């Protein structure tokens, strides 16, 4: 392989482009929700899973920034659309983009210390109700939990479990 | 013609013999007979490293292959293999394993396992003829040959009984020779019943085998030989200063096979009239310090003499002493240029010398336990105290 | 013995090689499940065997790496494969592979902070279902929890509980 | 008294030595398990012993020591033997050994973070069943929990006990 | 080639020329910001960029010249205009312009000992946020980081990331 | 032997000639990663190697020359090639030429101070992703980090690691 | 006594001789690792031995000289060797040999800068696996830290910590 | 060849020379030019200077490692052909180079040796 690694990141809320005041983006970890199962006959648990983990995606703005401000404590959950985007770069040169399209609840805001010459961060998260992970342009996830939807490379998971309960 | 896509084939094949892959070299020399899947010209010696590459140079029911696969059941060592083809009479076929410069000008029988390097790069540090090393002729050519490539010749005595074993064994005072008298009762898959072997290829294989895991400096002694069900006579391991028969034949300086359906290689004296080299842990470490002294200083018969060319010998062989202090082989070597044979006149011929006096380990030949019943501890317990 | 120390890594996910982006690896600890046991006649624990602990093998790539993002939470668990591999170096030179071919559930993907001039570095984490390590070519373990098997030396210790369970 | 400390250590496992590859050792905590026993006609808690602390001793190597791993998670728990030994100095120079003889089973195997530059640590654990320390080549303590033995100087504190319990 | 060194420098800051009184010019130091990525199957690091590090051009006047000494500490960034000019001479006879157009904040003005023989040097450093460098008129670098453009030879290398990010 | 002396550098870049205005080289420093290991049985540390470190070549012009300052900063890392050469004297008149061959990222420029009188010298450094030093003609060093080759005589010290890597 | 002083060096690496090009030898610095110890009943530390440092032994040669370059980096570490001598002359003209047979992984390669009239200095250090000091044909150092030997007048200094560990 | 026509199945060419046979032979080797042709596009100008034969080898070996890097090739030799690079050779702008690689081969017939035995009747199935 080639080395890559990230350089540069980007955030759309809704539309607009936050391009001059995200220091940090933080893309929801994705874990599923392993119970360790052990049973007869067996020495040592196997992991079998159980459903994804609650999803939750945070970001910072160290400005004012009201197009993110006025998103937070909605009516409407699943209102706050975003994309989260990064530049991988590679050591020969072909960037390769990593989109992370999102929607869900702006459930904190967290301004932090504001002392006078220091840089004052507020500390935004959301509790991420759609997941669409974009790798080169390609889907890689896209979680939806009402509508159960988890797709691993386009291909469906939970085919499995609609079918058996009549979804 | 060829094949796209996956095959599946039914073949019958022998339940795998996976054994640590080995460093040593063994020298080996039996019956075969030249045929057409025989690949192998009589007195040639050749390089094996497989069961398979046993079976190809040699018949699978020849008796170079049985005394491979006794080797290859134990270590994955190299063999360089001779396969002296079959006489009618015993003075011819000894003649025949003997062999000598008797071609053209070529190196028949054991004399052509000195060709063992420079044909293969593979020098033999074991000597082994197994079921020819019994007739005494065999086994002084066997001793001989040890003596030239600086190895250890593995005898074998008769299939016959303890006194034969011991009146055999009295004919020889040799530092290189080491006798394994009761062979190996093997089950044979063919016969469905337990065919006899002559136990010489056995003792070379877990001879070898020892090399990797322990050392060369480690005793083959208590070690375990793999692949066999039984002895040809039961070799009787007791105490009380008695007349047991693996006793009977250390003190004969014979190795037996001793346990559980013949399970362990069991003694380490050599065939030696002299007690400073009565182990083979002497015999072995003193063979192989060297070897990895001189296999290491091949820069030193090149090299023209300069000033520095002594001292540059000297802390090239306590660096490559100490690598050899590190590892267990020695204790507290010693190395140093002799200060009164280093002339001019000898440095004018290219003669130059040193002393690598060492001390090797002994071998826990003989752990003593002194029990004893007391009546001490009857009274700190059972007492109401 | 010889001073001896890893010097370099490798990842085989699925057969594909991760020979430029892997900067951490982590096999997986195996812990024996032991209860201190104190009873009758005796003054301090004596810590019984319970079986094996959960085995859980985590490893990071900082590029974007579809070959390891399309692995995570599959209907198939067990379908993970993985290899990791190390070179341990010898003062002499005796370079000794340590070859750990696993198999499991990935269970969590963790990208971390996505700062604009800071490395990021993707966090994956297995389940581990089946656990080998060789060690200069030579099985050192061999952990298989259904078909429950514990080799040490090739030696399978659980050869006892398997004639008494009827396994 | 002479300021002395540590200079040296080495372990053997079951005769081998690892007189090249262990960073660190680490004896047994022996800890008696008290009580706060406070109680009627006093102010403060007097903490009477209830039996000792369940031992554990831990060791790392950071080569690949096969001679170590194979002894992890047998069926023969207490078939660990292991001797851990230390030369402390002192400013006169003479060294007084301290050999601390152990028996148990080696309960986890933790190899840890595998990077490629960094020097990579097997830490162990054993669950000490036998524990003798010798200081001096004189026996200072003896801890054998089953065959319940707790000696201090020779001395065998629990032959008290030992008679109340008829063992 | 042709021996060619600078023989003469000028300073122009806001169209106000400092052709008495600019002995020293300094042009940012253009460093990229390099991670050494050490990975697996590899023994060396390899030096990905991560971007561009902070600018900064520094310069001395050393009479009064209140031409530059208004333009510190205004609340508008980036309002320090500026034109570094240098000849570079060449043996042959041949001057050749190096100009160095920049811009940002002029941020710290450093009036350095006054004693009395000896002259008396205004150190200035300006916090460059526009920086275009032209060799013999033709553009060698332009670097703009809001707005985000690295110009090589006139070769936008940020295009990459730019299409990435949505910008 | 011979007492023998660089006399004489040169420079290639793209395989054009910098015979008029390089005023310094720097080959780049090969080290490789010592940690110092003291462990069990032993008083001092003993050095093993961890891989090599991060190479730096350094190289200075003095005049404007665009055909160095256009390859700071690409997108392309490894892209600026170049070969630094030498030639070493010796007494009695044999010249040997030393020549480095080197491949990488032009990681930082360095204008210095512009005074006007005094010679004002660019000072580059590069990032060396691969390197070859020829001596007399003949191959001493050889190191490409990605795919992974250290050749020190001919002769690639890494096939001990590739094969344990599965490389 | 009488005044004596260094007059001439000389070295020898793998038998071949330096005696045209190495301006500059260092011996290792032999330094033992003190720790400062204070404890009770004392006002002042008193500098308990904890072992020697690392040893580092470098020196310079000033030509080409593949005899000493093709020595960097090898897999085999402690395969350097190295005899560095000096001639101590005195006033009566009874010259003196130090003579200081070494071993080690020679680890770091340093060309310096290359100016085109200027001497340039290869700056090479060995990392010191083996050491013994022999001043006039008399052993004063003999320090092998595997196979732990720290000899003063031939006398090993570890027989005391060597019987303790039992090595 | 399977699943209602859903693999495309042989590799061999339509060769009589069996150095030949694979698609994957003679696709590597059309395209390791195709990608050393168009990246060497300066060594048809660039009028021949001392250093213009080494300047090509470290770029023909720079955009062959690239090669090595991501699998098409393994080890690769590049080099200038020391016996028929003259200077009568080089007066007409000619000039030799040999591009030695070795490819990667397709596993075109993989082989399943399997058995039924009887070996483990004992170690399972009975009391033990």
């Amino acid at each position: 392989m080639i080395p890559q690694t990230l350089t540069n990141t980007n955030l759309f809320i809704d539309g607009v482009s936050f391009a001059g005041d995200v220091p940090s983006l933080t893309l929801p970890k994705l874990a599923v929700k392993t119970e360790q199962y052990r049973a007869g006959g067996m020495d040592a648990p196997v992991s079998i899973d159980m459903g994804l983990e609650a999803m939750e995606a945070k970001f910072s703005t160290n400005g004012a920034r009201r197009e993110a401000l006025n998103f937070f404590g909605l009516a409407d959950q699943s209102a706050f659309n975003g994309v989260f985007r990064g530049s991988f770069k590679g050591q020969k040169g072909a960037s390769v983009p990593v989109v992370a399209t999102l929607r869900g609840l702006l459930k904190e805001v967290d301004p932090g210390d504001w002392k006078a010459g220091e840089k004052a961060e507020f500390k935004y998260a959301v509790a991420v109700s759609y997941y669409k992970l974009e790798v080169d342009g390609r889907e890689v996830y896209e979680i939806d939990p009402v509508n159960g939807v988890r797709a691993i490379n386009g291909v469906d998971q939970l085919a499995g479990m609609r079918n058996d309960l009549g979804l | 013609s060829f094949f796209h896509g996956v095959t599946v084939t039914n073949v019958d094949i022998g339940a795998r013999t996976i054994a640590l892959p080995a460093s040593s070299v063994i020298g080996l020399c039996d019956v075969f007979t030249p045929g057409a899947q025989a690949s192998a010209k009589p007195n040639v010696p050749v390089l094996l490293t497989s069961k398979k590459d046993a079976a190809a140079a040699f018949g699978i029911g020849s008796s170079i292959y049985l005394a491979c696969e006794a080797i290859y059941n134990r270590a994955q060592a190299v063999i360089v293999a001779v396969g002296v083809e079959t006489a009618e009479t015993p003075e011819a076929q000894a003649s025949a394993v003997i062999g000598g410069i008797s071609a053209a000008g070529e190196r028949t029988g054991l004399q052509a396992l000195l060709d063992g390097k420079s044909r293969f790069n593979a020098q033999p540090r074991l000597l082994v003829a197994p079921g020819h090393s019994a007739q005494q002729a065999v086994a002084t050519a066997m001793d001989g040959l040890a003596e030239k490539l600086r190895a250890i010749a593995i005898l074998d005595g008769p299939n016959s009984t303890d006194e034969a074993a011991v009146a055999y064994a009295k004919n020889f005072g040799s530092k290189r020779l080491f006798m394994v008298d009761p062979g190996v009762q093997v089950w044979d898959s063919a016969t469905n019943a337990a065919r006899n072997a002559p136990a010489s290829a056995y003792a070379a294989g877990l001879f070898a085998w020892t090399d990797a895991e322990y050392g060369f400096w480690s005793s083959p002694s208590n070690k375990e030989i793999k692949g066999v069900t039984g002895t040809s006579r039961p070799v009787e391991f007791l105490d009380g200063d008695e007349t047991c028969r693996a006793n009977l034949l250390n003190n004969a300086n014979i190795a037996t096979i001793i346990r559980d359906d013949g399970y362990r290689l069991w003694g380490n004296r050599t065939l030696s009239s002299d007690s400073k080299w009565a182990f083979v842990t002497r015999v072995r470490t003193m063979d192989l310090v060297m070897d990895a002294i001189l296999a290491g200083h091949k820069w030193a018969v090149d090299r023209g003499i300069t000033k520095t060319y002594v001292k540059d010998v000297t802390e090239g062989l306590r660096a490559f002493m100490r690598d050899l202090k590190n590892q267990g082989a020695v204790i507290n070597f010693e190395v140093y240029a002799d200060p009164d044979l280093n002339s001019a006149s000898q440095l004018a011929q290219g003669k130059v010398y040193w002393n690598i006096r060492f001390t090797d380990v002994p071998p826990a030949e003989n752990p003593n336990f002194r029990v004893e019943v007391t009546d001490q501890w009857l009274t700190e317990v059972l007492d109401v105290a």
